[PDB]
């Protein structure tokens, strides 16, 4: 999976990334 | 996936697995 690597990041760091951008304002109170 | 690769993969799925569980939820309730 040494190939498959390189695709799991740009996976969740386009995700990982697209969330930690809305969830810091959805959950401002909370 | 050689621990160079695959011990950095397990901090975006780590926190982001929860985020994508939660986004919905604070966005929607509230």
């Amino acid at each position: 999976e040494v190939a498959q690597l390189e695709k799991e990041v740009a996976q969740l760091e386009a995700e990982n990334y697209q969330l930690e951008q809305e969830v810091a304002q959805l959950e401002h109170e909370g | 996936e050689v621990q160079a690769l695959k011990k950095r993969v397990q901090a975006l799925k780590a926190r982001n697995y929860a985020l994508k569980q939660k986004v919905q939820a604070l966005r929607h309730k509230g």
